[PDB]
RNA sequence: CUUCUAGUGAGAAAACAACUGCCCGUACCGUAAACCGACACAGGUAGUCGAGGAGAGUAUCCUAAGGUGAGCGAGCGAACU
RNA sequence: GUAUGAGUAGCGAAAGACAGGUGAGAAUCCUGUCCACCGUAUGACUAAGGUUUCCUGGGGAAGGCUCGUCCGCCCAGGGUUAGUCGGGACCUAAGCCGAGGCCGAUAGGCGUAGGCGAUGGACAACAGGUUGAUAUUCCUGUACCAGUUGUUUUUGUUUGA
RNA sequence: GGAGCUGUAAGUAAGCUAUGAUCCAGAGAUUUCCGAAUGGGGGAACCCAAUAUCUUUUAUAGGAUAUUACUUUUCAGUGAAUACAUAGCUGAUUAGAGGUAGACGCAGAGAACUGAAACAUCUUAGUACCUGCAGGAAGAGAAAGAAAAUUCGAUUCCCUGAGUAGCGGCGAGCGAAACGGGAAGAGCCCAAACCAACAAGCUUGUUGGGGUUGUAGGACUCCGAUAUGGUAGUCUGUUAGUAUAGUUGAAGGAUUUGGAAAAUUCCGCUAAAGAGGGUGAAAGCCCCGUAGACGAAAUGCUGACAACACCUAGGAGGAUCCUGAGUACGGCGGAACACGAGAAAUUCCGUCGGAAUCCGCGGGGACCAUCCCGCAAGGCUAAAUACUCCCUAGUGACCGAUAGUGAACCAGUACCGUGAGGGAAAGGUGAAAAGCACCCCGGAAGGGGAGUGAAAUAGAUCCUGAAACCGUGUGCCUACAACAAGUCAAAGCUCGUUAAUGAGUGAUGGCGUGCCUUUUGUAGAAUGAACCGGCGAGUUACGAUUGCAUGCGAGGUUAAGUC
């Protein structure tokens, strides 16, 4: 995914738009991402997990990749990404200002 | 096949720890194997000296969750009885 | 891991297959009973074994 | 299996002590609710044992050992079958 | 898919009664007492067949022609121990397969040697005890059959057992 | 390739991973048992062996490894009746067995219903089925040919000839070929004469040379050339390309509705990319992609280059020799040729008889003569052609869950049957499980709250949710009435619409025997339907003919095929 985890992103898309995070968790497989603090959900459990109250906990659950945008880390704004070769190595690029990651 | 092969693992149950208690202890085998190749490897693994092997095939057993159904597989038992004056089975 | 086995010798070899061998057995027993906590280790064990006898094979 | 020689032959026999002896089946139902009959079906299902009184008898009636009270019942006590 | 017939036919040979218990709930499950039924069987063993239906602990959705706290049902664990029993490492019958071989548009058909094939022949262990579930299999006691090693004792080593 | 990963498949549990995991492609290792199954046996996935080596035990028992089927080829040794021999036997060696892709090819064997309005010849049909052999294609193929325009020059396949010539109880039907136009193209080897050698028994077999044909060729004899060209060969390299993973790849923010924007509105930007898919609704610019550019360690495939290899002679003479024998051909009996014995050639099978050989032989649809064309009884040969179980990339005025494969889902399953065999049903919560914590009735099931959610009458029997069918509530009517159940007329009561000389119900009165099929005639006591829903019947291809329409018009038009 051109998304990896701990990048911090911009959420474009969603109930959640314009809200940014530190990607917690990344799903290749289902095209998907974990955002902090970004689409949370209650989830009323039973006390099974531990949890000696059962509870409604909060939890972000996952988003759509697409829906989000890498924040550029130099400039703090949300950028496209493309991939250019640095000292042999292949990395990513902020198309607006091409600073790295 | 290779000796340590040949057993495949301890029986625990009601009845094994009472045979326990006699100084017989059952263990799974492979399917292959008979008592004398059974008697072989068990001295060789424990150190102990075995008076006598019975042996006994577990059928497969029908089991099923949900929708689906078939047999757990077969299984050979085999219950070896140590001499007096040897050491034994430590598990 | 694959190195320390090509860098071992034959005989080496075939002794550490023995003792990877006892070792696997001894976890077969501690699994069935409540004695093992490493599960991981049993097939790490098997795929240790099976790597020498490649080695070997391909020797 | 027992004998006979032909062959084969440097070891044999006895007693004693210790020791060795593999695979498959072994559960349970089995004149049945578990088998053959689509059914927990008044049918069919080889062989063995199968007691006592009266009795020729395994007939018959009532019983022993043993097993069972049958997988819808409670009333009423009409026609009709 | 759902009606009508219709809450109708039927609920599949026969005796059950009550007390107590269990439980949300009992004609139907458990216990007890009496009563009743089979008894050349409806008892006890076994072969085939079935293939886990066996035991233990739970459950009451569905199955059980009612009910169900219960079941041959569902759920989870567990249970079949052999030198001697039956079969194989023994023998053969009918029949079957069949090296070569014979015959035949093809395919194949037939068949010798040789094999396979029990329902038959041959063949060494019984009594008691034990588990919730196995027992001539486990255990106790006392045996037998085939063979190996070893000690001892006799006797034969090539006119040689 | 570069950050997660330990399938479906959640849940724990334990782990792996920048020392590069998972994952993707190439190559390799392992690959139990059954199965042709092959040490022997056997009721497949099991049992029991022999030999040799090794291994466990003091030792027997036990374990591992290798070999051990049958037939065929070649070789060697042994070796009968029997003397030599041969046969048998043993060993070694060799290559077969079986399965497919329900397709395509060739061959052996070969139906019936059906059509003929019956039926036997005939047709269905050399079809279905069975069996054998195959190859990626097969089969055919290098003229004893097609012809008679005078010529053509192997075979195959397409168009056309043509529903013609013909065959046919001259019925029903069956039905060519050549010419012409195309696709593709390629030609070559032996036998024989004769020569050299070898071996035995002047010939006679082996070997090598020789030679290959119809305007006759070849041997043989003379001459002259030792070149010139070609190939349908090779796990021979070298090289290129390609297949099997991949990398890169432009451009948008706001505003309104919304739970969510890609929608709306306003300004932009990109395009060798406005194919397509996904993303909380419909995105050129968010993602995967696309246009375009780039990429291979390893292993195949193709093409080139080279190497090696194999073929490749001209002229003149005929004195003599060779040029495919139990063959061609004939009688009899069948069969194939469109051709059914017919006037019947041509091809083939079985049986019997049985030639010539260059002044020779075969054919030109009985047969003969003349003329023309060709040279059998030996072999091989690519391309055009047929088919698709599979793999890769796509397409569709093709299906969209009773459809489309039987099978969108753990389907050839469940289930049925002794067996061959027959053979189902069954897709959809939501954007995201956020899959209803907690409380209340209840033993539970199930509900009511409280929550999640945009929505819970989306609560897992989950999108929508029709009809039959079942029930609750009630506005009107109904217990003196004989009713195909309606329609026409109508009081009363109730209600107020697509605002229309309105709607529901309806006492009472008039008239009035369902629908369909099949019949001279059916309310019919003739047939069909229990009801509801879905599915369920004149189509397509190739020809004939007519009408209408268009283009051209004494002309009209192309077919195959090439791009
Ligand atoms: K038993
Ligand atoms: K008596
Ligand atoms: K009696
Ligand atoms: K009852
Ligand atoms: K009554
Ligand atoms: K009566
Ligand atoms: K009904
Ligand atoms: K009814
Ligand atoms: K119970
Ligand atoms: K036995
Ligand atoms: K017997
Ligand atoms: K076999
Ligand atoms: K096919
Ligand atoms: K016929
Ligand atoms: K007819
Ligand atoms: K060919
Ligand atoms: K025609
Ligand atoms: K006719
Ligand atoms: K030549
Ligand atoms: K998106
Ligand atoms: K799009
Ligand atoms: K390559
Ligand atoms: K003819
Ligand atoms: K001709
Ligand atoms: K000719
Ligand atoms: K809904
Ligand atoms: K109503
Ligand atoms: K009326
Ligand atoms: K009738
Ligand atoms: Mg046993
Ligand atoms: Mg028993
Ligand atoms: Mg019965
Ligand atoms: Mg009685
Ligand atoms: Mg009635
Ligand atoms: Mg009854
Ligand atoms: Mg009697
Ligand atoms: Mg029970
Ligand atoms: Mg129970
Ligand atoms: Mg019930
Ligand atoms: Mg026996
Ligand atoms: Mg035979
Ligand atoms: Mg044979
Ligand atoms: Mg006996
Ligand atoms: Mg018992
Ligand atoms: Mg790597
Ligand atoms: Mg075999
Ligand atoms: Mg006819
Ligand atoms: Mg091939
Ligand atoms: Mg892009
Ligand atoms: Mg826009
Ligand atoms: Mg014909
Ligand atoms: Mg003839
Ligand atoms: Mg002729
Ligand atoms: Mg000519
Ligand atoms: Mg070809
Ligand atoms: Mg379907
Ligand atoms: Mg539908
Ligand atoms: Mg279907
Ligand atoms: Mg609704
Ligand atoms: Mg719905
Ligand atoms: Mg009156
Ligand atoms: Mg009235
Ligand atoms: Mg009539
Ligand atoms: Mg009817």
């Amino acid at each position: 995914m051109f998304v990896k985890k701990g990048d911090k992103v911009k959420v474009i898309t969603g109930k959640d738009k314009n809200k940014e995070g530190v990607v917690l968790a990344a799903f290749p497989k289902q095209d998907k991402v974990i955002v902090e603090g970004v689409n949370v959900v209650k989830k009323h459990q039973k006390p099974n997990q531990a949890a000696p109250q059962g509870g409604i906990l909060e939890v972000e659950a996952p988003i759509h990749v697409s829906n989000v945008m890498v924040i550029d880390p130099s400039n703090g704004e949300a950028t496209k990404v493309a991939f250019k070769e640095v000292d042999g190595k292949k990395v990513r690029v902020s198309k607006k200002t091409g600073e790295v990651l | 096949m290779e000796l340590l092969d040949v057993i495949k693992r301890p029986v625990i149950t009601e009845k094994s720890m009472l045979a326990m208690d006699e100084k017989k202890y059952t263990f799974e085998v492979d399917t292959r194997a008979n008592k004398t190749l059974v008697k072989q490897a068990v001295e060789s693994a424990f150190d102990v000296k075995v008076a006598n092997v019975n042996i006994l095939n577990v059928r497969p057993k029908f089991k099923r969750m949900g929708k689906y159904a078939g047999y757990t597989k077969k299984r050979r038992k085999a219950i070896v009885t140590l001499t007096e004056d040897s050491k034994e089975i430590q598990l | 891991k694959v190195k320390e086995i090509r860098e071992l010798t034959t005989a080496e070899m075939l002794d550490k297959e023995k003792q990877l061998k006892e070792e696997l057995f001894n976890l077969r027993f501690q699994l069935a009973t409540g004695q093992l906590e490493n599960t991981a280790r049993i097939k790490e064990v098997r795929q240790s074994i099976a790597r020498i006898k490649t080695v070997l094979r391909e020797q």
